[PDB]
RNA sequence: CGAGAGGUA
């Protein structure tokens, strides 16, 4: 997470409820980067770019 | 005596230029072990 | 011109930071046939303030004689033994020495025989008590002594002692009596480091160390561990079954507690006045909008968490109930040695109160159960149902302890909480 | 209605009960990922879309109350990290101990470094000669197959005091386990050289080619690569000569790199650390004959102060040593027997000391022993346990200055 | 000198071993047997230094013997224990 | 006032393993004799070697310090001489007292993969062959070619370095504990209670006779010292039901070695050294005390 | 190295990295997840209160 | 870096001198509390 | 009471408010909290003795036990001049000129 | 059926789920399909 | 890495015992039960025989 | 010689 003067991160330092499931809320680098950096969880995918539209489809369900 | 990397071959080569394996093409070479007399302490 | 180093010099030892004068220590140097360590008595690790886990030392020598003859006379382990903070003694037991002083001064009813007795007198610059117990059972022969005449030949036959507040009596170097409080072992006003280096100051450093190799001895003897029976805090399950269900009744009354304190505000003051209200009920029936109206507020929050605290500390008084005597955690919490009753409390029954001091856009929903991290209408989704939210104090109370284990949402609660906590 | 189909957006599997009993269908079978999304056994939910639907913790808590908890969560413990699941008794320990651990000691640990020490010359290459995978058994070090996700060995912890030498957070290990092969490693070290002068001797362990043969034990003050200048080996360089690679780019420029081994056994001030954030330097080397032995016989490896427990919040160690305990004595049924650690799914402690009685062992973990210097026997039992300990990269002959 | 002998002089017959190169397999052992006899009044050791390989053993007797006759006496008995226990397991191993 | 009479009962005597019986004597004798059996007696191990083709997978020290572990017969171990006091000799090299020369070779000239065992180690004296028990101690393993020779020695030492020269494995020794039982508070617990107590007891101590319909006594000596039963019985309101305490004039003692000697030569070796360094003891106290 | 055979286990890696790192000049470069704020919702900040309607492509905010 | 305050606090203020050591710390209580262990 | 930025001091307006009640405050006792303008309203002393007092209070919140000797210094050192100086470089610059 | 299916069937399903998952995508697979969209598209 | 020689706590020589707890393995036993064929009453020596891993075949293979 | 990132107390 870039943040400018690290040294005062403010409210992005603490997890969040949203981290549920995406990046682990108990190991984070202590020390000034603490809370920047976040290791995500096992189960953790990233989403790419489709390439179908869906368009059709939507109007296809009503 | 250098031995070479993927091919099996002595290069046994001592000049500056010479960095490349005959025949091989790579320039990847490994020192050979000789045979000497090494004391250890169990 | 330039020999090695060897013993008798001296060299001006420091620790960084260098928070207070008392960090520049001059010590002479010993040799030891170790190598790339160096090595000090424990004790002296108060005035660095370090332990031992990676700390490293850095050490000045002295090249002139003149910063030889003024290192020894101002700047020696002699010169300091007065606190220039406090006025109080610097050099004091470390947790280990303590605890076997308040296990040889609590127990009373492990008698030492003349075997022991004489071995562990080695280490003691004094002669040795009289026994003072001949006979203890009608065929027992071999008369031993006591733990509390151990303790006695470190002081010297012309010490006088008396702490009030322990019922410590020294008379003729020997200690009389005592029944408990484990004060006058620690750093105080009247411990008796204090009083033996008001007395002499000439061998206070060699009784300290004598005392300590005498408590390893002993301690070594005896023995000290941490099992599960300490953790568990209970001498069967029915017994454990017992203490959660006191537990649970404790929150339960805490947190009743922490809601009716805060009503002390005044727009209840029409409520409060003794007259009649149809609205009683209203009052009791909304549990869970008081913890939305609480973590919304700063001042409200603080006065909860002193009510919580005050309901609280009975709650944590149990632990002297359901303990036993030989617990580690309850003789190491009584002799000041390291830790405290509520981090026993945290480990056996319950953590208790978890909160935070930094505003965040989250609460948390007084449950901490899987049924509330589903509700959308909690604190914890952004919006506690809508008018709307954008900060929040959380503040939030664990049942479970660290020995029964943690639910995912009551980590997630924990680790909010201490992520506040950094040295750096 | 909002619908999000862009990149960027971070997604999990979650467990669908509408369709749930469709699985119960050809039982013997692995699988595939691809058929249980494509059959909507399985599907991927979105932080935005998470919140709209309502998600059970565990297995057990969906067959009380079913037909409310449309979504369901594999495991709990997969929310944490890969350093972190691995951890066990996760949640039993306090949070900054368990963050240390899954930062900092996980990245110092000493463990596999490579089954192919040839082709790499990366500097200070550490490699542990008997590395041991832990007695317990974690779902996701299960599910990923992998062994190492663990980098240490573990020893026969006691929790007790050694005359005062392992005072102030110390470690007292046992010298007669070291000197056998216990924590034993090995350090590479690499030197590199670019030339575009050209490698020579120019006037003694150096051979004609301008480097030393292989086995060559080399001290300070001393030419490791030769130039004609020459690279020399500063104050604190040393080893033995393991291999000497020469390379070339398309440019023509040449580069040499020599490599250093030695073996690093265990010093007296060697840093030490556990799986719960305990973390220490070695004090003292106690012989064998010294230690606190028990019937059996079996003598404490790493003996650790008791104080270090109550102020550092770490409950869970024991735990993880009696469960070891457990699982390594034998019984006189090992079938159906306790072994998983998994974080959020620990055991209960009335299983573990159960499991522990069927040993033969008392159902605390502590067990009488005797003193091994004038023979008596102490008051207070110890508690004695093979804990997974792991050692950190930061050495005492490396502080010196 | 491996064994050397001082002598107190604030106690009388009392006195203090110095014992080079031990251990506490025989500062133990010798310890044990001293308390046998009735004039030993204090036997005891320590080993104050591990690094320095010494073992240092205080003796105190009555008006009786010196500390170096029950020091002699100890040391002559324990031989002759050891003795008999090897002739024992001897008969026994046969 | 003087000395002290112990005895000593065989009750099961092996190559390897011996479980003797000592009675009348102190703990810190049956401690001191422990000590000496573990880390003072003297066997016979590699502590030098010579490489000169090496070209496995592990590494030389590697190989060498797992050399210097393998148990070697040491039936001359008390005759022979350590290497710092052997005058009429060099230090390296088969010598007469001191040092024994060992010779390896492997070479795999075959598909499969070959395993150099300890089997294959030949040595000039025939009576320092290393103990054998099965496939042997596994070296390295070595794939088509890497060949690896190997010269290496042994010297006598004392196992209180390097932990590879003591014989001992685990020694123990106990206290022997009689079980005293009331016999008249039983009589008050009811049959239930009895099956309760019976399973508090981690080791099978205590047995259920079907006759009497009581308790009795069955192995005494597999108590371990373990607060159960009395923990037990204080719980179910007995407080002096069981009382057990250990004797001090008994003990039971277990001896197991490694191979490199017998366990009843290793205690009589043990007593040997024992004895020794009692006389080295008095000659000194003697020097001391005459001048 | 994708979708390497049988022959190539034998030789090559160590079969202990997945490979999601860089060769630049002989040192591993791995790249960081940067975080940023998405430009497909409706941003609605305070002090000043405003609603601002990201760019996809060209500054067309 | 070295520029202002810093340069006064690395030259003037901060020195460093000679004759000095830097090691890591055990425990050892066979040593008396003035005594260190070299 | 909100800050007056102007040449008018918060203590002499609230007298003026408190005129119709005089002898139900103490005006014996009550002080401004701060520790600047109370060296103007009430002098130099009274702020020292609050400084000192604040000091105490501080020190026993810390957890630490202090020597009332160091704390009077430090107060009778930071008001040489007659004034509270910062513990910045200009206040050591003014304490100086 | 509703609850014919048992309990510790569904454990052993959620960790060869767990299995599959893992040995599908692995531990790194997000970068490895950012850098072949990059190329690709 | 081939097997820890002289099991580093106990002091017996388990360098024998790996192939014959291999060929157990292959067969229907268990850990526990083979442990016990081997005649291994200490836990230290089971946690010897159980924790080690076989890492030699890949040094060879790769 | 500096610069950038990690770590130790
Ligand atoms: O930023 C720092 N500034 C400063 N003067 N000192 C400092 C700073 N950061 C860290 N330190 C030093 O570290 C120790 C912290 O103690 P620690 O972590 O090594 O031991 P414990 O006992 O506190 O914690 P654990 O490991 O659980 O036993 C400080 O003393 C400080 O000097
Ligand atoms: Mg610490
Ligand atoms: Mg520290
Ligand atoms: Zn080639
Ligand atoms: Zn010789």
């Amino acid at each position: 997470q870039q943040v400018l003067y690290t040294g005062k991160v403010g409210d992005a330092r603490y997890p969040h409820p949203s981290h549920w499931g995406r990046v682990c809320f108990l190991s984070t680098p202590d020390g000034e980067n603490c809370g920047l950096v976040k290791n995500m969880s096992l189960l953790g995918l990233v989403s790419t770019q489709s390439l179908e539209s869906v368009v059709e489809k939507l109007f296809a369900c009503g | 005596t250098y031995v070479c990397g993927d091919c099996g071959q002595e290069n046994t080569l001592k000049s500056g230029d010479v960095i490349q394996c005959r025949e091989c093409g790579y320039r990847i070479l490994y020192k050979k072990r000789t045979r000497r007399v090494v004391q250890y302490e169990a | 011109i330039f020999r090695s180093l060897m013993d008798g010099d001296t060299v001006l030892m420091n620790r960084p930071p260098s928070i207070h004068q008392h960090s520049l220590i001059a010590m002479t140097v010993r040799i030891l046939p170790t190598t790339s360590v160096v090595s000090l008595n424990p004790i002296c690790c108060l005035p660095f303030r370090g332990d031992f886990d990676g700390d490293c030392l850095h050490g000045y020598v002295p090249q002139s004689i003149q910063a030889k003859v003024e290192l020894d006379e101002l700047v020696a382990l002699d010169k300091q033994l007065i606190n220039r903070q406090n006025g109080r003694n610097l050099l004091s037991l470390g947790q280990d020495s303590l605890t076997a002083a308040y296990l040889v001064n609590v127990e009373k009813n492990c008698y030492l025989n003349r075997a022991q007795m004489q071995q562990l007198q080695m280490y003691c610059p004094f002669q040795l008590p009289p026994p003072a117990i001949i006979k203890a059972s009608p065929s027992s022969t071999e008369p031993q002594w006591t733990g509390m005449q151990l303790f006695g030949m470190l002081f010297p036959p012309g010490f006088d002692y008396t702490y009030p507040l322990n019922n410590v009596v020294v008379s003729n170097g020997e200690l009389l009596s005592f029944s408990e409080g484990s004060a006058w072992l620690r750093d105080g006003e009247g411990n008796f480091i204090e009083r033996l280096l008001k007395h002499d100051k000439g061998k206070v450093l060699d009784i300290i160390y004598s005392a300590q190799e005498m408590l390893s001895q002993w301690l070594l003897m005896r023995g000290l561990s941490v099992s599960l029976a300490d953790l568990y805090l209970s001498s069967d399950l029915q017994s454990r079954k017992n203490l959660t269900e006191e537990i649970s009744y404790g929150l339960r009354e805490a947190e009743q507690v922490c809601n009716k304190q805060q009503l002390m505000v005044e727009s209840w003051r029409d409520f409060l006045a003794v007259n009649g209200e149809d609205k009683e009920e209203d009052s009791v029936s909304d549990l869970a909008r008081f913890c939305y109206e609480r973590q919304k507020s700063a001042t409200l929050s603080e006065l909860a968490v002193s009510a919580f605290k005050d309901a609280y500390r009975d709650v944590q008084a149990l632990a002297y109930r359901y303990g036993d005597q030989s617990n580690s955690f309850l003789i190491m919490s009584k002799a000041g040695s390291k830790g405290n009753i509520g981090k026993l409390v945290q480990h056996s029954m319950c953590i208790g109160l978890q909160n935070s001091a930094v505003s965040l856009s989250f609460g948390f929903p007084r449950e901490l159960t899987c049924a509330a991290w589903n509700d959308p209408n909690s604190p914890l989704r952004g919006a506690k149902g809508k008018t709307t939210t954008e900060s929040y104090v959380p503040y939030g109370v664990i049942e479970n302890s660290f020995l029964t284990g943690l639910n995912p949402l009551e980590s997630f609660v924990h680790s909010v909480t201490s992520r506040d906590s950094s040295f750096s | 209605v909002r619908i999000f189909t862009d990149a960027g957006r971070l997604l999990r599997p979650l467990l669908v009960v509408e369709n749930l009993q469709k699985l119960k269908q050809e039982k013997p079978s692995q699988y595939p990922f691809d058929h249980l999304l494509d059959h909507g056994i399985l599907e991927l939910i979105g932080i935005e879309e998470e919140e709209d639907c309502n998600t059970a913790w565990g297995i057990k808590q969906l067959l009380k109350e079913p037909k409310i908890y449309t979504h369901c969560e594999l495991d709990l413990s997969f929310l944490l990290g890969v350093s972190c699941a691995v951890v066990p008794f996760a949640n039993h320990d306090h949070g900054r101990r368990v963050l240390y651990q899954s930062q900092k000691h996980c990245q110092q640990a000493i463990g596999f470094s490579s089954t192919n020490p040839n082709i790499r010359c990366d500097t200070l290459s550490q490699q542990l000669f008997y590395p041991q995978k832990p007695l317990f058994k974690t779902l996701a070090s299960e599910c990923l197959k992998k062994e190492v996700l663990f980098n240490g060995q573990n020893a026969i912890v006691a929790v007790n005091v050694h005359l005062g030498y392992n005072q102030e957070d110390s470690i007292v290990m046992n010298k007669a386990s070291l000197e056998r092969g216990m924590f034993r490693s090995e350090q590479i070290r690499s030197y590199k050289a670019e030339v575009d002068v050209q490698f020579g001797k120019t006037h003694d362990s150096l051979e004609d080619d301008g480097f030393p043969f292989i086995g060559a034990n080399m001290s300070t003050g001393d030419i490791v690569i030769g130039r004609c200048h020459s690279i020399k080996l500063k104050h604190t360089e040393r080893g033995i000569v393991q291999k000497v690679v020469l390379s070339s780019n398309d440019e023509g420029k040449n580069f040499a790199a020599v490599s250093l081994r030695q073996v690093r056994s265990p010093c007296l001030g060697d840093k030490f650390s556990s799986m719960h954030g305990q973390k220490g330097v070695l004090g003292y080397l106690e012989e064998q004959q010294n230690f606190p032995f028990t019937i059996q016989g079996i003598v404490p490896d790493i003996v650790i102060n008791p104080h270090a427990f109550p102020s550092r919040q770490t409950p869970g160690q024991l735990l993880e040593a009696a469960l070891s305990k457990g699982i390594a004595c034998p019984i006189q049924a090992y079938t159906k027997l306790t072994r998983h650690a998994t974080p959020f799914s620990t055991p209960g402690v009335t299983e573990i000391t159960e499991q522990l009685h069927r040993a033969g062992f008392s159902r605390w973990g502590n067990e009488r022993v005797y003193n091994g210097r004038s023979g008596e026997m102490m008051r207070s039992m110890i508690f004695m346990g093979p804990t997974f300990y792991q050692r950190l990269v930061h050495m005492s002959e490396d502080k010196v200055k | 000198k491996k064994v050397s002998y001082d002598r107190d002089t604030k106690i009388i017959n009392a006195a203090s071993f110095t014992v080079e190169r031990e251990d506490h397999t025989i500062g133990n052992i010798v310890r044990m047997q001293l308390h046998r006899d009735e004039n030993v009044l204090f036997a005891g050791y320590q080993l104050p230094h591990p690094l320095k390989y010494k073992i240092i053993v205080r003796i105190h007797t009555t008006s009786q013997s010196s500390p170096m006759q029950a020091y002699n006496q100890a040391i002559n008995d324990l031989d002759k224990e050891l003795d008999y226990l090897k002739n024992q397991f001897e008969a026994e191993v046969a | 006032t003087y000395q002290r009479f112990p005895k000593i009962k065989i009750r099961e005597l092996k190559d390897d393993y011996a479980k003797f019986e000592l009675r009348e004597t102190d703990v810190s004798m049956a401690n001191a004799l422990r000590r000496v059996m573990i880390s003072e007696v003297p066997t016979v191990a590699i502590d030098l070697v010579e490489i000169e083709v090496n070209s496995s997978v592990l590494n030389d020290e590697f190989i060498a310090h797992r050399l210097g572990l393998i148990p070697l017969t040491s039936e001359r171990a008390m005759s022979m001489r350590f290497s710092r006091d052997c005058d009429a000799c060099d230090g390296d090299g088969q010598c007469e007292f001191c040092s024994v020369e060992f010779r390896l070779s492997s070479k795999c000239v075959t598909d499969q993969t070959l395993d150099v065992t300890s089997r294959d180690l030949y040595s000039a004296d025939p009576t320092v062959t290393p103990v054998d028990f099965h496939k042997g101690i596994i070296i390295v393993k070595l794939r088509r070619g890497q060949e690896l020779k190997l010269r290496a020695i042994a010297r006598k030492g004392i196992g209180k370095d390097h932990a590879k020269w003591s014989p001992a494995a685990t020694v123990t020794f106990m206290y022997e504990p009689d079980i005293i039982i009331n016999e008249d508070m039983m009589d008050t617990l009811s049959d239930e209670e009895k099956i309760d107590l019976i399973e508090s007891s981690p080791t099978k101590v205590f047995g259920m006779d079907p006759v009497t319909r009581q308790v009795v006594v069955v192995d005494p000596e597999a108590y371990t010292y373990d607060e159960e039963v009395i923990k037990k019985a204080e719980a179910m309101g007995k407080p002096g039901l069981i009382e057990i305490s250990p004797k001090d004039d008994s003990f039971i003692f277990t001896v197991e070695s490694t191979g490199a000697v017998k366990a009843s030569q290793l205690v009589l070796n043990a007593i040997d050294l024992l004895k020794q360094k009692l006389d080295a003891v008095r000659l000194s106290d003697d020097t001391v005390e005459a001048d | 190295t994708s979708e390497k055979g049988k022959e190539n286990c034998k030789k090559g890696d160590c079969a202990f990295d997945q490979g999601g790192y860089f060769v630049i000049k002989g040192a591993e470069k791995v790249f960081i997840a940067q975080e940023q704020m998405c430009t497909k919702r409706l941003w609605i900040s305070n002090s000043p209160w405003t609603v601002s309607f990201r760019s996809e492509n060209k500054r067309n905010r | 870096k070295l520029c202002g305050l810093r340069f006064m606090k690395d030259v003037l203020l901060g020195k460093r001198s000679d004759h000095t050591f830097r090691t890591v710390v055990v425990g050892d209580p066979s040593l008396k509390l003035n005594e260190i262990g070299i | 009471m909100y800050g007056d930025r102007g040449k008018r001091n918060c203590w002499t307006a609230l007298l003026e408010t408190c005129l119709p009640i005089m002898d139900m405050i103490d005006w014996g006792r009550s002080h401004p909290d701060n520790i600047r303008q109370c060296c103007s309203v009430y002098g130099i002393d009274a702020g020292r003795s609050i400084f000192v007092a604040n000091l105490e209070s501080a020190v026993s919140d810390t957890g630490k036990e202090i020597l009332r000797e160091h704390l009077l210094l430090v107060a009778d050192s930071l008001s040489v001049t007659g004034e509270f100086v910062a513990l910045n470089a200009k206040g050591w610059s003014k304490q100086r000129q | 059926n509703l609850s014919e299916l048992g309990e510790g069937f569904l454990q052993s399903f959620c960790k060869k789920a767990a299995t599959s998952f893992f040995d599908k995508y692995g531990l790194i697979s997000h970068q490895l399909n950012s850098y072949n969209y990059f190329i690709e598209h | 890495m081939i097997i820890p020689v002289r099991c580093f706590t106990c002091g017996k020589v388990i360098g024998n015992k790996w192939d014959q707890y291999l060929d157990l393995l292959q067969l229907d036993y268990t850990e526990g039960d083979a442990l016990d064929a081997l005649q291994l009453v200490r836990y230290c020596c089971r946690r010897m025989l159980m924790t080690h891993v076989d890492l030699i075949e890949k040094l060879l293979n790769y």
